[PDB]
């Protein structure tokens, strides 16, 4: 064997690179930023039809103005969410204000390389962190187990990501409405998912300045699926 | 080969392969340039993006009013090292009411990186830094490498294809070294230097990053519309 | 660094077993057989010593059978020294309970804590497990007479009759064949000795290669008595059942 | 810096052996022969003082050591390992017993403590087992005379008589023939001296043999008088002269 | 928590047009016993700073060692140690102030009052006070102990506000300082006749005078003073 | 302290120590949980190359965590005790600070968190255990069943099984359990649970354990006959 | 300070004065003594100003974390117990707090808990807390009925604090009023005693001890 | 026994207008019956358009100001150069003060600047971090002399509309920077008359959207 903090001859950290492979095996998560909000959607991917799908929780609130979706070894994310929530509430306690989305993300990313021989290995989960703040408006971030984070207009992570990302490359423009973004996330999810996308095996959410972070009920998402097929049929 | 498992092992020719591999992450890094006159010192850095939908990763970090740096390699490692510098600059201020000499900043960074090359379990830092500042003996440029070697220069560059900019700066030495009392002319020379390291691509408005510090100028960073002046 | 020399005593095999636990069990399987049999009116502990020399001091000796408190004893199969470490722990644990609650410790509670200590060495700390299996014999006023075993995995189970160490396969078959629920202590004594007699790797079973104990209701009314047999008492009880 | 060896260096092989303990026992095998014999009114422990050069003064190297006034030890295997075990054994007799009960520990309990120390070097992180077997002879009021063997695993056993090291198979056979429950101390000394001649190559006199007894109380070895209940150490090292006196009538 | 044993009395100081003056006597008292007579309480640091210390002498000697270790430390890997990266008076002060306040905050003070006098690299005069509580302040004149009570009023007649500093020469200032030292010798029961004086000038550098004496004392009027009221002879 | 990173990533992005912990679960005795309209049932195989067992005193396979929640498992028995104790301590601590017993989801989330922690701490191996956790939230009548596994992932199940041959019995439950219509009584739910175990077990002798949990801390273990009645009766419905 | 809170037919009334003191020095007449933790939770403040502010805004943060972790608003019982367990840790260090945690959940109904820096925690229907508590009690107790109308309950609460503001030298400034129902808390204004005293004297015809 | 605290005298005062705020303090510094300095500033520009004074025990006051200035610097480093709003400064300062709850900074702290709507803001603290926003506050040695004057002249307390039979209050209204500076100067000369620890100099810091301006006036030196 070989130490957990070893560089490869190409100057990359073995353990980080290997965790990136684990994330590729994860269920798909997509986020799209607009001037009206940020949408986050995920593929639930129940391993068996007896499992009650509403108990699958891959979209998560961090604060009223910050939401998060995940892909990979999702149990690894519990402590990152817990840290995120504490950092947000703590910032509001110390400063009587909302914490910036970038600042929150940087804080989560500070956990990431705290492994070695501090935790025993990197996280095997990637996160899409989405929110609003008064200074930089609507924002979407991709936080990796390398400790790197990147701002995105739109981004896919998980198994269907290289396909989905090319699709988002074509479809994203600076003037998408929230409704256009919701449909687009639904559409790209139906494309890369194994099983047939319905309201039980995929889930949507958004964050708007006005109402904060909301997870959509299954009735509400069902309609957006209905509205999406009718759009596709009609040309 | 058999001797690259950890930083605590010398090869039979006296090499430290884990350090050499850390040096390699710098080489895959986006290019950045440093150069200075007798009155100012400037950083230019080409930022890299993930794809067309992403931001262009910051490469320039302010350490104090009179000091800052640019990075090439692992960004989290630059954040750790820059944070240490921020603290060291800050300790010098609170305790001695004294702005930290760029030279001491260099010695402090060398010593911090060195520890991680002689003990088991840790790893070397995987990032190179260019440090500029204006202190009580004028303008300075420093090159940091995670081997711990720190070097004071008139100008330099690090990252992929930094060899072009470095030759250019080697030729241009006698010109830029006397661009005293002129901010925009030191920058333009820096932007020129970095251009000798571009391929398939050129400097745009969300792609270029510049910083300057000097005699009557706080360390300040320009991105976005404020670099358009220079393309 | 030192990682080079770490055997990693607490990892799963690709089949999902614990190497060191398995290998500890292999070690125990070569130790002197020990048998416990539970009757309605008491418990027998019988155990075979490891191939004696004529010069061993048989009467001041103890290798197999130890007293944990007045109501509980164990038979040992495996490394004696490993077992003494655990026995002193168990003795102290019993006294803490008595000190806290002013009541003698229930047998299972003592058994569980020792088994938890064993379990810990299989999951963290990178040390080798204890190479020991115990047969616990004891009495409390909740369950009366009880038998348990624990092994290096820290797993424990209750029994009517059980063997540990060498030849438990043959021994278990013989016990299964002749054991009955309504049995008395004196019948159980006989069953234990006959079972050792047939599974032993020696030519004949003599007093000097045995340790023997009973836990009876065998004094004055409702109170329990532990009898660790002296050599002469084993010699007699060997004749009294006609093995010599 | 610091010890990062917090994992065991002795572990179970797939056949169930603990390699390091087996190998320690092998080092004990190569060791010089030592033995002990229990009489009705005493115990004798003996070994060969095999010297390394004749320039060495082998009276400065004691293989037979007092642990308490009524307990002695001898060994076979690695001498340095033995020396530190004696240091620890002496100390534990005080810390874990005398400082508590106001009296020296009985033989089996001191043996128990030494065994514990040796067992821990078999399981603790970053150590190897002790490369010695001990023979510990002693007396105490309620158990009388006893003799114990302690092995690298930490296992110990009481013996009527035994031997360890190099020529122990032959010496155990010799003692089986000659031992009975009626031996008086002087007889056991004589048998000890005979058994040890078998295994010794070179000179065989009181300067190459080390031999001590646990016998009668020695008031003359106490160093003071006036406490009637303090009667003196039962441990006595035989002198060079005392050994030779017994070698002529051999 | 502490009590001062061997102590030094006042340290007095003022700014003038080109520099700063600071003085302190050479006594180490042991309560009312005037125990030690050749004690230097002005400690120069480089060629631009004098640190004047009153209060506990064991702590003063500790502070000397801190300052002399500071010089050593500042020279390390510093090719400009005797030039642009030499220790400023303000650097030395902030360090001492930092230490004093930390020690008071751990309830284990350095039982001293300190005045740091010197000239900065830009020619500016430096004069600042710090004590055992970590209290700091600056003024055209500064004094510790009895000095605060008797010297400051005299020295303020010469420099009473910032604008009086350009109007004050080194001859005027030194005279005022030397007179204040005489007054303190008349009136402070733990002062001595012997003292040291140091001038730090932006042009002439550091001048350090040892073995000064209080001179020109009026004692003659004493012969006429008889009894305590009514006694004539 | 012993520090080794024992759970680490391999080049394919797997954590082998976690995956080998699942193998230990697969080798463990089978366990099933089925929730009804108004109850949850937990069934567990017990292997039968062990006769001379004392059944009064051998640790049972279903453990009460609090008076309203139960936990069963497949895998290493010694490992399971550690989780059960921690879960039991947390349940009392929750009652102490919140003044309300744990929800089944909360207790599951805690146990799952413990399991996860052991997959990224130095010096420890993962738990060789998966669990089924069932009960009713305080003052609620909606039944609850969750599963946890060595990785730390957990989820809710209409019915679920773990351990050896659980793929066979999951098969059974997948075609026999109707989401729309759950076993509307105790009797029906116990039956379906015993039917699924019979797909894998042998004779329903001293081989099946069943525990029934109803609302408001109503938890009862069946004894041999009560189970045997289900065994006999199903076998008679079978000759068809 | 004077603070009170009582349960009745129509929910919960909460009333507080707004004086801060440093001995006999009036430090403020306009200080807020109710913290709105969430739309269904109020906390009242009496004792050390910093202790109250600091730890009650900290309490709010802990309540916010409960609802993020449990996806449900914290119970009044659990929220009050977070604070009492906190101050119990500091017992002996000299914290000074007298607080009431007032709110509504569906599982509890309207609920008040008294919590103080000795570590005392009490569920109850009526409490008054602070240097003026006795004055408020005298008025509140002698007019309290379970069946007060929302309008009368609000007045009694206001009138009780006014009583304490008048007689207690360490109470005064203005009254802040709240009503808590199943739909949350409702603010019912700031009432400066400067005007309120004279208005109540005229309309009610009470305060005949005072030169009219 | 060693006493870790002293008292350096002086007094401070803060008033908020509609689009500005002042924070004033005398420049005298004392211990016991001695003057340490006639000009030692105790009101400071802390960046982001915030002025701060921590008056009482000067060593504690300086330590606090230094820690807050440093806090502002790290707020920029950590939150992408964002401006620290006055409300956020105040809450941060509460935590600085309350962190030493059991070994207090012996100071009364006042900060001034502009809120997020551009309106003038004054916040004041007790020694262990209790705080409140007001139009108006005096702190330090002469606070008890100056504060009631401010209640009367800044918030028109006890002043009624003439001829209304004491039934209609003088209506609240913002004051010009010129009227505010008059009240400040009169406040301090009045305080200098009657309090021995107040005198020598008055230094006022004015805060508007264009930044921080200073004015200095002589006070009686006795
Ligand atoms: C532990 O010692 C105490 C306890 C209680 C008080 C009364 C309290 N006043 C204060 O806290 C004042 C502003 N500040 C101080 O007394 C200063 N510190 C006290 C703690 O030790 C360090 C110095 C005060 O005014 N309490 C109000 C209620 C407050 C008002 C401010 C908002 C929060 C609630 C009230 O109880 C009435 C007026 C009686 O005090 C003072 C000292
Ligand atoms: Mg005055």
């Amino acid at each position: 064997d070989r130490g957990v903090s070893t560089f490869s001859p190409e100057g990359r950290l073995f353990q980080v690179e290997y965790s990136l492979e684990a994330i590729k095996l994860g269920s798909t998560a997509i986020g799209i930023a607009t001037k009206e909000g940020v949408v986050l959607g995920v593929e639930k991917r129940a391993t068996s039809p007896l499992l009650e799908s509403d108990s699958i929780e891959k979209i998560v609130e961090i604060d009223r103005h910050i939401g998060c979706a995940m892909s990979g070894l999702t149990a690894d994310a519990r402590s990152m969410i817990e840290h995120a929530r504490t950092a947000a509430v703590t910032h509001n306690l110390y400063y009587d204000e909302d914490i910036n989305v970038e600042s929150l993300t940087q804080s989560v990313c500070d956990l990431a390389l705290r492994f070695g021989e501090l935790m025993s290995r990197p996280f095997g989960v990637a996160l899409l962190i989405a929110g609003h703040d008064a200074d930089d408006g609507y924002q979407l971030f991709h936080a990796e187990p390398s400790g790197t984070f990147y701002r995105y207009n739109a981004k896919a992570i998980g198994s269907g990501s290289e396909g989905a990302q090319a699709e988002l490359l074509n479809e994203w423009h600076s003037s998408l409405t929230l409704k256009e973004a919701e449909l687009l996330v639904l559409k790209i999810l139906k494309q890369v998912m194994e099983e047939k996308l319905d309201e039980n095996n995929a889930q949507l959410s958004c964050i708007t300045k006005q109402d904060g972070f909301k997870i959509y009920d299954n009735e509400k998402t069902a309609e957006l699926i209905k509205e999406l097929k009718e759009k596709e049929a009609a040309e | 080969n058999n001797y690259d498992g950890d930083t605590v092992t010398f090869s039979p020719t006296g090499r430290l392969f884990q350090v050499e591999y850390a040096l390699e992450a710098i080489k895959q890094g986006s290019v950045t340039v440093g150069l200075r006159s007798n009155t100012h010192a400037v950083l230019v850095a080409l930022k890299r993006n993930a794809d067309e939908l992403s931001s262009y990763q910051k490469k320039i970090i302010k350490c104090d009013e009179h000091m800052g740096l640019s990075l090439a390699g692992l960004a989290p490692d630059a954040r750790v090292l820059s944070n240490y510098l921020r603290q060291q600059c800050n300790y010098s201020s609170l305790v001695f009411n004294r702005k930290l000499a760029v030279e001491r900043a260099g010695h402090l960074l060398c010593d911090k990186a060195q520890k991680n090359t002689q003990s088991y379990g840790g790893r070397p830092y995987g990032v190179g830094l260019l440090i500029i500042g204006y202190d009580k003996s004028g303008a300075h440029l420093l090159e940091f490498q995670p081997s711990g070697n720190v070097t004071e220069l008139y100008g330099t560059a690090i990252g992929a294809r930094s060899q072009g900019a470095k030759t250019y700066l080697e030729r241009t030495l006698d010109t830029f070294i006397k661009i005293d009392g002129n901010p925009d002319e030191l920058i333009k020379a820096g932007v020129e230097a970095i251009s000798q390291s571009l391929r398939d691509e050129s400097l745009t408005v969300d792609n270029l990053s510049i910083a300057i510090v000097g005699k009557d100028t706080p360390f300040t960073i320009y991105d976005g519309e404020a670099v358009a002046k220079y393309i | 660094g030192s990682r080079r020399y770490d055997s990693r005593t607490t990892i799963f095999s690709p089949e999902g077993r614990l190497y060191q636990v398995e290998y500890a069990l292999e070690s125990i399987s070569h130790a002197g057989t020990a048998i416990g049999i539970m009757a309605s009116d008491g418990i027998v502990l019988a155990a075979e010593r490891k191939v004696t020399s004529t010069l061993l001091e048989q009467d001041t000796s103890t290798e197999k059978l130890y007293k944990l408190n007045d109501k509980i004893a164990v038979a040992v199969a495996g490394l004696t020294a490993d077992a003494e470490i655990l026995i002193n722990t168990a003795r102290i644990h019993a006294q803490n309970y008595l000190k806290t609650y002013n009541e003698d410790i229930p047998v299972e509670i003592l058994v569980r804590r020792l088994s938890d200590i064993k379990q810990g060495y299989t999951q963290h700390g990178g040390l080798r497990p204890f190479g020991v299996s115990f047969i616990y014999a004891g009495y409390d006023d909740r369950y009366g007479y009880q038998l348990y075993t624990s092994n290096p995995s820290g797993n424990y189970t209750g029994w009517k009759a059980i063997s540990v160490g060498a030849n438990t396969s043959a021994a278990q078959t013989l016990l299964q064949m002749d054991y009955k629920d309504d049995m008395k202590v004196d019948d159980a004594i006989e069953l234990a000795l006959k079972t050792l007699s047939k599974t032993t790797d020696s030519s004949a079973l003599t007093y000097d290669r045995l340790e023997f104990a009973t836990i009876r209701k065998g004094a004055n009314d409702g109170e329990v008595y532990q009898k660790i047999f002296k050599p002469q008492e084993i010699k007699d009880i060997l004749v009294k059942t006609g093995i010599t | 810096m610091t010890d990062r060896y917090s994992f065991s260096l002795t572990t179970f092989s797939p056949s169930g052996k603990l390699g390091q303990i087996d190998y320690a026992l092998t080092a004990v095998k190569q060791g010089v022969t030592s033995l002990g014999i229990k009489a009705t009114n005493g115990v004798v422990i003996a070994t060969e003082k095999k010297s390394s050069s004749p320039l060495a003064m082998s009276e400065t190297l004691s293989k037979v050591s007092l642990l308490t006034p009524d307990i002695g030890a001898v060994y076979s295997g690695m001498g340095p390992d033995y020396r530190v075990l004696v240091d620890k054994s002496r100390k534990v007799a005080h810390t874990s017993y005398k400082r508590i009960y106001g009296e020296y520990p009985p033989t089996k309990l001191l043996v128990s403590e030494v065994a514990k120390i040796m067992q821990e070097a078999t399981q603790s992180g970053g150590v190897r087992p002790f490369g010695v077997s001990l023979l510990i002879a002693g007396h105490d009021e309620f158990n009388g005379f006893s003799l114990y063997q302690v092995d690298p695993s930490g296992s110990y056993f009481p013996w009527k008589a035994t031997a360890i090291g190099k020529g122990s198979v032959a010496a155990k056979t010799f003692l089986e023939k000659r031992w009975n429950d009626e031996l008086e101390l002087e007889d056991a000394i004589h048998i000890a001296l005979l058994t040890l001649k078998e295994s010794v190559e070179g000179e065989f006199n009181g300067d190459t043999i080390e031999l001590a007894i646990i016998g009668d109380e020695n008031p003359d070895l106490l160093g003071y008088t006036g406490i009637p209940t303090d009667k003196g150490p039962r441990f006595r090292k035989l002198t060079s002269q005392e050994i030779n006196d017994r070698l002529e009538a051999l | 928590t502490q009590q001062p044993i061997v102590t030094g009395t006042s340290v007095i100081s003022m700014k003038y047009d080109n520099g700063v003056i600071i003085a302190a006597d050479n006594l180490g008292s042991y309560g009312s016993l005037l125990r030690f007579n050749g004690v230097e309480r002005l400690i120069p640091v480089g060629d631009n700073t004098v640190v004047g210390i009153s209060g506990d002498i064991s702590d003063m000697q500790h502070i000397e060692r801190l300052l002399k270790d500071l010089v050593t430390e500042n020279a390390y890997d510093n090719p400009l140690a005797d030039a642009e990266e030499a220790l400023e008076p303000s650097y030395i002060f902030e360090y001492l102030a930092t230490v004093m306040y930390q020690r008071r905050s751990k309830m284990n003070p350095l039982w001293n009052a300190i005045i740091v006098a010197g000239v900065q690299s830009n020619g500016d005069q430096f004069l600042r006070y710090v004590n055992l509580l970590g209290v700091t302040y600056s003024s055209p004149t500064l004094a510790t102990g009895f000095g605060a009570h008797m010297a400051n009023p005299l020295l303020r007649k010469v420099v009473d506000r910032e604008s009086d500093i350009p109007k004050t020469t080194v001859q005027v200032a030194e005279e005022a300082i030397v007179n204040a030292m005489r007054v303190l010798y008349y009136r402070d029961a733990r002062s001595s006749r012997n003292f040291s004086l140091a001038i730090i000038d932006k042009n002439t550098g550091l001048t350090f005078k040892k073995n000064l004496q209080v001179e020109n004392m009026k004692w003659d009027f004493a012969k006429d003073i008889k009894g305590y009221g009514t006694q004539k002879i | 302290g012993y520090d080794r990173a024992l759970s680490i990533f391999s080049p394919d992005g797997h954590i082998f120590q976690v995956e080998y912990a699942l193998e230990a679960v697969k080798r463990g005795t089978c366990a099933v949980g089925v929730k009804g309209k108004n109850c949850v049932v937990l069934g567990c195989e017990r292997r039968s190359t062990l006769k001379l067992q004392d059944t009064r005193i051998t640790p049972s396979k279903v453990s009460k965590i609090d008076s309203h929640v139960v936990l069963s498992f497949s895998g290493l028995n010694a490992d399971s005790r550690i989780l059960i104790e921690k879960a039991r301590v947390e349940a009392q601590s929750h009652r102490l600070t919140l003044e309300d017993p744990v929800t089944v989801e909360y207790l599951t989330r805690y146990v799952a968190g413990v399991q996860q922690r052991y997959t990224q701490s130095g010096g420890v191996r993962p738990f060789g255990v998966s669990t089924l956790i069932a009960g009713f939230d305080p003052r609620d009548d909606e039944p609850k069943l969750y599963q946890t596994e060595p990785s730390g992932i957990y989820s809710s199940w209409s019915a679920q099984t773990i351990g050896r041959n659980s793929k066979t019995v999951r098969e059974f439950l997948e075609k026999n359990y109707d989401r729309k219509e759950p076993p509307a009584t105790v009797e029906e739910c116990v039956k379906l649970t015993v039917r699924s175990l019979l797909e894998v077990v042998q004779t329903g002798a001293k081989n099946i354990e069943i525990t029934v949990v109803k609302p408001d801390s109503d938890i009862v273990a069946l004894s041999s006959e009560e189970i045997n009645q289900y065994v006999t009766q199903i076998e008679q419905e079978k000759q068809e | 300070t004077t603070t009170l809170a009582f349960r009745f037919q129509g929910g919960i009334i909460v009333a507080v004065d707004s004086r801060a003191t440093a001995g006999n020095w009036v430090a403020s007449q306009t200080v807020k003594k109710v913290i709105e933790i969430n739309p269904f939770l109020l906390g009242t403040m009496a004792g050390g100003a910093a202790d109250c502010q600091f730890w009650e805004t900290w309490l709010g943060s802990q309540c916010r974390l409960h609802e993020l972790r449990e996806k449900e608003r914290i119970s009044v019982a659990a929220a009050s117990k977070i604070l009492s367990n906190l101050v119990y840790q500091y017992k002996g260090a000299g914290l000074s707090m007298g607080t009431m945690i007032c709110g509504y959940t569906r599982k509890e109904g309207p609920t008040i808990y008294y919590v103080d820096s000795d570590g005392t925690r009490l569920k109850g229907d009526i409490f008054c807390v602070g240097s003026g508590q006795t004055f408020a009690y005298g008025v509140l107790d002698s007019n309290y009925k379970w069946d007060l109308s929302v309008e009368d309950a609000l007045y009694l609460g206001k009138r009780s604090i006014l009583a304490a503001a008048h007689r207690d030298a360490y109470s005064g400034g203005s009254v802040n009023l709240y009503h808590v129902t199943e739909d949350g808390w409702i603010y019912h204004g700031n009432h400066d005693v400067g005007e309120l005293f004279w208005k109540v004297k005229e309309e009610e015809g009470s305060f005949n001890n005072v030169i009219g | 026994q060693f006493n870790p605290y002293g008292d350096n005298g002086g007094t401070i005062l803060g008033i908020a207008g509609e689009d500005f705020a002042v924070l004033a303090g005398d420049t005298r510094n004392i211990t016991d019956y001695s003057i340490n300095s006639r000009y030692e500033p105790k009101v400071f520009d802390c960046g982001d358009n915030i002025v701060m004074s921590a008056n009482g025990f000067a060593a504690d006051g300086d330590a606090l100001v230094k820690r807050f200035k440093n806090s502002v610097k790290w707020y920029h480093f950590d939150h992408n150069d964002k401006k620290l709003s006055i409300n956020s400064a105040a809450r941060n300062i509460q935590h600085l003060l309350y962190g030493k709850r059991f070994f207090p900074y012996y100071v009364h702290t006042i900060i001034a600047g502009l809120d997020e709507d551009g309106k003038g803001a004054v916040y004041s603290f007790d020694p262990v971090g209790s705080y409140e926003r007001e139009q108006c506050r005096a702190g330090g040695a002469a606070a008890s002399l100056i504060m009631p004057f401010l209640d009367n002249q800044v918030n028109f307390k006890n002043q009624y509309e003439p001829g209304t039979n004491g039934k209609v209050k003088k209506p609240l209204k913002y004051l010009s920077v010129e009227e505010v500076i008059k009240l400040v100067r009169d406040s301090f000369t009045s305080a200098t008359e009657r309090h021995i620890q107040v005198g020598d100099g008055l230094e006022i810091l004015i805060v508007t959207k264009d930044g921080v301006r200073k004015e200095f006036y002589e006070l009686k030196r006795d």
